[PDB]
């Protein structure tokens, strides 16, 4: 013996409570149509200062941010050969295949035989004086090879700072770069090093730069520090390969959609709506920060609300095997024969007008209603019986109801 | 904070008739900042204060209150009555700061962060240059200089396209020069608000005229690409030449500088903050 | 003197797959793993919800009157309803109007709250909970209210000025003061009901009882809604961020997170519904009790209905609970007399007597009300004979009739 | 539930010690056994602080039981409704599973005859006497006695009645006398 | 009960903030620190019910 939960709302209790058989009783049961694309006209980022010129070393970092505009992450993989990618909060995936509102890079020549030194928990030189990667955004660490057909332009060999340090009478006293930010060592090592262990110093802050030489490869290795931000500006920066045509709305009001508004992923019903908020800043939150409204290019303002699931409930009645469902607090024109009632909508009862006393309801609904199984399922009407009335007698004294016959009970 | 005063909107995002809790770069209550004042010129001499010998620190940023006082009448700060009107700050930011040959006032070494108002208060003009000193009379690599400042003619003048910069380039060469941009300023009198701030993803300018002109919200209108930290400011002394006849009044400003507090925001249905 | 007792407590049914997943259909195969701990929830739900109907149900049967009656200067227009009615239910009282418009409650929406929320709490539909009607509409129990507003084995028919008079002369209030101080004694009445409608204000206990019950409900389902935004350690509380932003072995882990900390949520909302479910039954005895006691009949028994001596009492309905109004004796004046424990004649055999609710007061020896001073003669019907006490007044001039020959 | 709480794997690949320990490594057999061990640790929690209040239910609950005893069985109980229906006569108290359980013994009436009652009766002398009922009514058929539970017509007489003062609301008596009521 | 839900691990390294910050590196910090926070928030949760 075996029951489909899905074919009735009857199994899916009977699934629910797993047991072919339920009492009786007024139970509980279990309650992406479109698509809003909304974006710009099309802007594409100036990734040519890092494929054109001469590669700086880990200390002089050049960083790149980018902000609303489009570009090819196809191509730029092509040029590279990744050796060793490592994210954290992300997945390149999802760097493919979405969209977020900033996007910083930061960029240097380095070698992979040093690739362990860029380690989230390195002690080496490159953490204590080169670079020190910032961890409070959705990261990514790339090392990649460029082949000798690019148009980068190798360096004289890899350079980075061994110490870096200043003062006298106290001893030596370590300068340490900042989370994301260059050395302050940076104006003595512009210049770059030649030999091993090369000194460089600066008179004027006391400041001695110590460097290191590799020596350099046959194809230029080069390190990415990339970074991705959410929710920041109106505007979206989006691969061109996760770019769709764009829909209207002026349809499919009212349904659970997926929309990508400028580069808003994610699923709502949208309503035509008066203009509240800021129309510049395009997107109107609530206090927990979920998308209350869209200012559009339409025109019109669109209050969004995440799509909701119609309560259920199944009236229950054993001996004679018959079944309701109740759509809870919800008119009969939304389910579009189904009856209104003052608990919603509900499909399986007749209503014939009839009344039943408390003490003979045995499945009330909600308020002063009940389903009875005089088989066949009725909309009742609770309604207790009124006191015996006495009436009063006028004549000097009063009238009175004194038991004649009784009984026990117990 | 009861009239939102130097309030940096949330960006990206706009909020409505709610309140709630904000962690940002906000002033601390009570901060009576810093008075900076520009005066007329003797068409005498000019007449400045001593506010490039000091030496500040930008730290988080700082929010400047320009145009308060800006149709009330008193006296003359050079004549101790006449109308004042509005003028504009002129700024000067950089990561490392040295000195001239003759020990005086703040150079600024390597790529210079400068924020000039242009063509009479028409335009704003901001560029990222190294700035070499000028070796002339009264220019900052001589013993007779006493302080760089710029200069605009009211008479004669409005309209010179490179009016503040000419006088700029009067003390210095500019040189290795990485961006310039210009934004354009509508003519008006009302008060206005301003903040420069450096984040990872470079310096960020805000400013009431962007939106809630008639308020005091400040809205991003600029992300300039500067990546090494901004560690000092100076307040560029500028002077107006004009007339006896023609003298008018310039309502001062104040400098708050930013810290990391927390605020509780009032939005109306409108989305501004008051 | 006003009280309110808690009857009912908010009933609120959680779709667990709904609230755990919010529809994302790649969450509902990590659920099926944690298959019955929802039907357990469920059944823990439906089953508190069931024993509080059946807790009303038992309320209202033990509340109700087997014979009732169809008024005198007493102005009983606060309690009865209105002639022409403000109120879309046909049966509530204007001092029930006046306590349910003062009480703000968020009206849950049981007929078309769906087609409201969509126009234009909202909240059931979109976190996965949902508020269940009660089990009488509120016609039903101002129906129930005003039929033991109207009210042993034998019913008498007596008005009501009739039956105030007989429980204050039951107090102590002798028959001669009630007759010569009925104008005073409705006037005191009906001033004192009249302050029922402005004591529905701040700083009164039986009000700030209400608006904690109402508060409670408001406050479990804010708890209920706002667990949706804990992100347990994911880097974000959305399921749809989780699954755009990363990629798929590590979605499940951060899923994951989401489900195990909202179903240990949603077990202790279950656990703390229980603790509120229970503690509201034992309050509906309570209150057919004091139905029982204060309302039905007059209390002999100090400080369970108001302060001072019980008189009458009213109930009338209150949100999650009934609203008592009982109404006192308190003096505002006294006098300090001389009484006596008994007196005893002069016989050859002593024959003492004593007084019957009330005192053997000087000023030569009277007989008082308990409750108010009013000297009158000494009678039998007034006195009780009772065996001779040392600390009894010998009195040889004069003598009460009871005590002659 | 608290044998139930065991299954739930807490995050782990398993919700058994054994197959983490013969599935996994020793430096991520740790990683997941602590899953098991914290969440194990509060589940067992949120047993105990659930038996604590259900404790603290049953001994208050088992106050009133001793109180209904006391009331309702070892006494006949004047309170209206307190220990059943109608009013009590005797009661009887058996052991249930988990409590006590009783059976309350009511009188309740089946039929009933509207009768004319007397608030009291009073005689035609110089000084006039009254007399008011105990446990009863003056109902007819002039004036009877009748119990106030049960209708039954019988003799006035002192031990069916108490004297009281004189009441306006009273009924004067001229023609038909009561023995209480002669001089 | 309360003084003693300070000295749960819940899984971390140690139950000091301190060890965790002195013994880990940025990117393994906040994993840890977060967990001691999930775990005491929902123990003030269970003392307040
Ligand atoms: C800020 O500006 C100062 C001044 O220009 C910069 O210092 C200069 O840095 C360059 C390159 O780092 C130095 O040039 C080098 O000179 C040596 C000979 O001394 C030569 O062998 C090298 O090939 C290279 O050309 C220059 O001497 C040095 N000048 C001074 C006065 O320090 C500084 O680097 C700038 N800071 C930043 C962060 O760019
Ligand atoms: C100095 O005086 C001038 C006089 O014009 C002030 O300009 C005026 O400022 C008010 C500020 O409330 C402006 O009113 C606004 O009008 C807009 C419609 O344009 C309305 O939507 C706003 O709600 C508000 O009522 C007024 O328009 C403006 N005058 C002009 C000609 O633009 C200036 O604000 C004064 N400055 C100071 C610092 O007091
Ligand atoms: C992204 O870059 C790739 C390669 O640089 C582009 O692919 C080329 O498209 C043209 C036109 O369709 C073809 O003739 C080439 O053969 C393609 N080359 C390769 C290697 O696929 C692609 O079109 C770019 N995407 C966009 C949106 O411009
Ligand atoms: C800053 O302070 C210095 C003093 O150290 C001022 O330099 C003086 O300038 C005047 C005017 O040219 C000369 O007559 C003095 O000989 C200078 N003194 C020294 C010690 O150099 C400088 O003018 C000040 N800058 C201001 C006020 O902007
Ligand atoms: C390789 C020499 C090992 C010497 C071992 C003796 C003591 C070392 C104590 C702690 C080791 C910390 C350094 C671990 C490697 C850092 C990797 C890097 O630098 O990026
Ligand atoms: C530290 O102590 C050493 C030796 O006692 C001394 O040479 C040095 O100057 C001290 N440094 C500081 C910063 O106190
Ligand atoms: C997308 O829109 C363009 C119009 O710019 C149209 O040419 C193209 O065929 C569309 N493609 C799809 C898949 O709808
Ligand atoms: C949306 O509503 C606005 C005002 O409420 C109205 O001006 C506009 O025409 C409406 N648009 C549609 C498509 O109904
Ligand atoms: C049932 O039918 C009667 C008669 O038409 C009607 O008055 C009543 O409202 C109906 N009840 C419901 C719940 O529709
Ligand atoms: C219930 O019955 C009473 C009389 O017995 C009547 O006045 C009232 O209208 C009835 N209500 C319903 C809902 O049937
Ligand atoms: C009481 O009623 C029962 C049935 O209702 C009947 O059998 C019995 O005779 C009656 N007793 C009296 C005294 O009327
Ligand atoms: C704004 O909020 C207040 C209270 O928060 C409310 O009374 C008012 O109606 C709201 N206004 C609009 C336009 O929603
Ligand atoms: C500027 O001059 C004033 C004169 O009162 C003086 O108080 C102030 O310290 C000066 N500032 C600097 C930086 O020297
Ligand atoms: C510039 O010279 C003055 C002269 O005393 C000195 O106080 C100041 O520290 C110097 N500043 C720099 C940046 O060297
Ligand atoms: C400036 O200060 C430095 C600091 O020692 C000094 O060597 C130099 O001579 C000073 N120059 C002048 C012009 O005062
Ligand atoms: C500044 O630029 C002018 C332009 O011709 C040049 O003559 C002068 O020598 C420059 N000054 C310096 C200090 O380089
Ligand atoms: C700024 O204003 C000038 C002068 O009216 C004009 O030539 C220029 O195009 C304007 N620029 C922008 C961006 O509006
Ligand atoms: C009873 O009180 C109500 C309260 O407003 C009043 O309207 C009514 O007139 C009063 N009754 C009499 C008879 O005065
Ligand atoms: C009354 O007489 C009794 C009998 O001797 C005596 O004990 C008592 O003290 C007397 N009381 C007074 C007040 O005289
Ligand atoms: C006598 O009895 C009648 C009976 O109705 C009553 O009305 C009246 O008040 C009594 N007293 C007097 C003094 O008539």
């Amino acid at each position: 013996r075996a029951v489909d939960c899905g074919h009735d709302d009857l199994a899916q209790l009977r699934c629910s409570y797993e047991s072919f058989d339920v009492d009786s009783g007024v139970y509980s049961v279990s309650s992406p149509r479109g698509a809003f694309i909304e974006q710009s006209s099309g802007k594409e980022c100036d990734f040519s200062p890092m494929l054109t010129g001469t590669p700086p070393q880990v200390y002089n970092f050049r960083r790149l941010v980018f902000t609303d505009c489009n570009y090819n992450l196809t191509k730029l993989l092509s040029l590279f050969q990744v050796s060793e990618f490592s994210c954290h909060q992300v997945c390149p995936d999802a760097l493919a295949s979405g969209c977020y509102s900033s996007l910083t890079v930061d960029y240097f020549a380095y070698p992979t035989s040093l690739a362990s030194y860029l380690q989230q928990g390195s002690t080496g030189e490159i953490t204590q004086y080169n670079y020190k990667q910032d961890f409070s955004n959705p990261t990514c660490r790339i090392l990649a090879t460029a082949p000798a057909n690019i148009t980068l332009t190798k360096p004289s060999n890899y350079n980075w700072l061994t110490q870096c340090y200043k003062g006298s009478a106290f001893g030596n006293q370590p300068h340490y770069v900042q989370t994301g930010q260059y050395t302050p060592c940076l104006g003595l090592a512009v210049q770059g090093f030649s030999a091993a262990y090369q000194s460089h110093r600066d008179p004027i802050t006391k400041l001695v730069a110590t460097g290191n030489i590799a020596a350099m490869t046959d194809n230029l290795q080069m390190a990415f520090i990339i970074s991705v931000q959410y929710g920041t500006d109106t505007n979206s920066v989006c691969p061109m390969q996760a770019l769709r045509n764009d829909t209207s709305v002026h349809d499919k009001l009212g349904q659970c959609i997926d929309y990508s508004l400028y580069g808003l992923t994610g699923r709502g019903v949208f309503q035509n709506c008066t203009a509240v908020g800021l129309s510049q800043q395009r997107f109107v939150y609530d206090g927990f920060d979920i998308l209350t409204g869209y200012h559009s290019d339409d025109g019109n303002y669109y209050c969004v609300r995440p799509c909701v699931s119609v309560p259920l409930s199944v009236v229950y009645d054993k001996p004679s095997n018959n079944y309701a469902t109740i759509f809870g607090s919800v008119a009969c024109d939304y389910v579009n024969t189904p009856i209104q009632t003052a608990v919603g909508c509900v499909i399986g009862l007749v209503n014939s007008s009839l009344v039943v006393d408390d003490d003979k309801c045995t499945l009330p609904l909600g308020q002063s209603l009940c389903a009875v199984p005089s088989s066949n399922l009725q909309l009742a009407v609770i309604n207790f019986t009124r006191p015996h009335l006495v009436e009063a007698l006028n004549s000097s004294g009063f009238v009175v109801q004194i038991p004649t016959n009784f009984s026990f009970s117990i | 904070p009861a009239k939102a005063d130097g309030i940096i909107y949330p960006t990206g995002r706009s909020y409505s008739n709610i309140t709630l809790s904000y962690q940002g770069l906000f002033p601390r209550q009570g901060d009576q900042g810093q008075l900076y004042l520009y005066s007329v010129s003797h068409i005498g001499k000019l007449f400045i204060s001593n506010y490039t010998n000091e030496t500040n620190t930008f730290d988080n940023g700082f929010v400047v209150r320009i145009g308060d006082a800006a149709n009330s009448s008193y006296p003359i700060i050079i004549s101790p009555a006449r109308t004042i009107k509005k003028i504009y700050p002129a700024f000067m930011l950089g990561a490392y700061i040295g000195n001239f040959t003759n020990n005086r006032t703040v150079r600024y070494l390597n790529h210079t962060l400068v924020i000039l108002p242009e063509g009479c208060g028409t335009s704003l003009s901001v560029f990222y240059c190294v700035l070499i000193p000028r070796t002339q009379h009264r220019c900052p690599e001589d013993n007779a200089y006493s302080s760089y400042v710029i200069w605009e003619t009211p008479h004669q003048d409005c309209v010179n396209r490179n009016i503040s910069l000419n006088a700029f380039k009067h003390y210095f060469n500019l040189t290795q020069c990485k961006f310039f941009y210009s934004y354009n300023i509508t003519e008006d009198e009302h008060a206005e608000w301003f903040g420069i701030t450096q984040d990872a993803r470079g310096v960020h300018l805000y400013s009431s005229r962007k939106g809630d002109l008639y308020g005091g919200n400040m809205f991003l209108f600029a992300s300039l690409p500067i990546y090494d930290t901004l560690k000092y400011y100076t307040v560029i002394p500028r002077s107006i030449r004009s007339k006896y006849n023609s003298r008018q009044g310039w309502a001062a400003f104040y400098i708050y500088k930013l810290h990391q507090l927390t605020y509780l925001l009032d939005f109306t249905v409108d989305g501004y903050i008051r | 003197t006003q009280e309110y007792i808690q009857t009912t407590i908010q009933k609120v049914t959680v779709d667990c797959k709904q609230y755990v997943c919010n529809g994302f259909e790649k969450c509902e195969t990590l659920l099926r793993e944690y298959g019955q701990f929802c039907a357990k929830i469920n059944q823990a739900l439906h089953g508190a919800n069931l024993r509080q109907d059946e807790s009303v149900a038992n309320l209202f049967a033990n509340i109700k009157t087997q014979t009732t009656q169809a008024n005198g200067d007493f102005n009983l227009t606060l309690l009865q309803v209105p002639k022409v009615t403000t109120s879309q239910y046909s049966y509530r009282s204007t001092i029930e109007d006046l306590l349910f418009n003062k009480v703000t409650i968020a009206d849950p929406g049981y007929m078309q709250g769906y087609d409201e929320c969509m126009q234009q709490i909202c909240a059931q539909f979109v976190a996965g909970y949902k508020v269940l009607p009660p089990l009488y509409d509120p016609n039903m129990e101002a129906a129930y209210t005003s039929s033991l507003l109207g009210s042993l084995s034998s019913f008498a028919a007596i008005p009501f000025a009739q039956s105030i008079f007989y429980r204050m002369n039951g107090i102590g209030i002798t028959q001669q003061v009630l007759s010569e101080n009925q104008k005073q004694i409705d006037k005191k009445f009906n001033q004192a009901l009249n302050a029922m409608q402005t004591g529905f204000t701040t700083t009164n206990l039986a009000f700030s009882k209400v608006q904690d019950a109402v508060n409670a409900n408001a406050q479990a389902l804010a708890k209920l809604a706002s667990e949706l935004s804990n992100t347990f350690g994911a880097i974000s509380s959305s399921i749809s961020d989780i699954l755009k932003r990363l990629c798929p072995p590590e979605q499940e882990a951060q899923i994951d997170r989401l489900i195990n900390g909202r179903l240990t949520s949603l077990n202790a909302f279950v656990a703390q519904q229980l603790v509120r479910s229970e503690t509201a039954a034992r309050s509906a005895q309570l209150a057919s009790d004091k139905v029982n006691e204060c309302v039905k009949s007059q209390s002999k028994r100090n400080g369970f209905c108001g302060s001072g001596t019980h008189i009458v009492s009213f109930v009338i309905n209150a949100p999650d609970g009934l609203y008592f109004f009982h109404v006192g004796y308190v003096p505002t004046d006294h006098i300090n007399a001389t009484a006596a424990y008994g007196l005893c004649n002069n016989d050859n055999p002593p024959r003492c007597i004593a007084p019957i609710d009330g005192y053997f007061v000087r000023n030569e020896w009277y007989y008082t009300g308990s409750s108010y001073y009013n000297p009158e003669p000494i009678s039998m019907a007034n006195t009780r004979y009772v065996s001779q006490d040392t600390k009894f007044e010998n009195l040889t001039t004069n003598i009460p009739p009871p005590l002659l020959n």
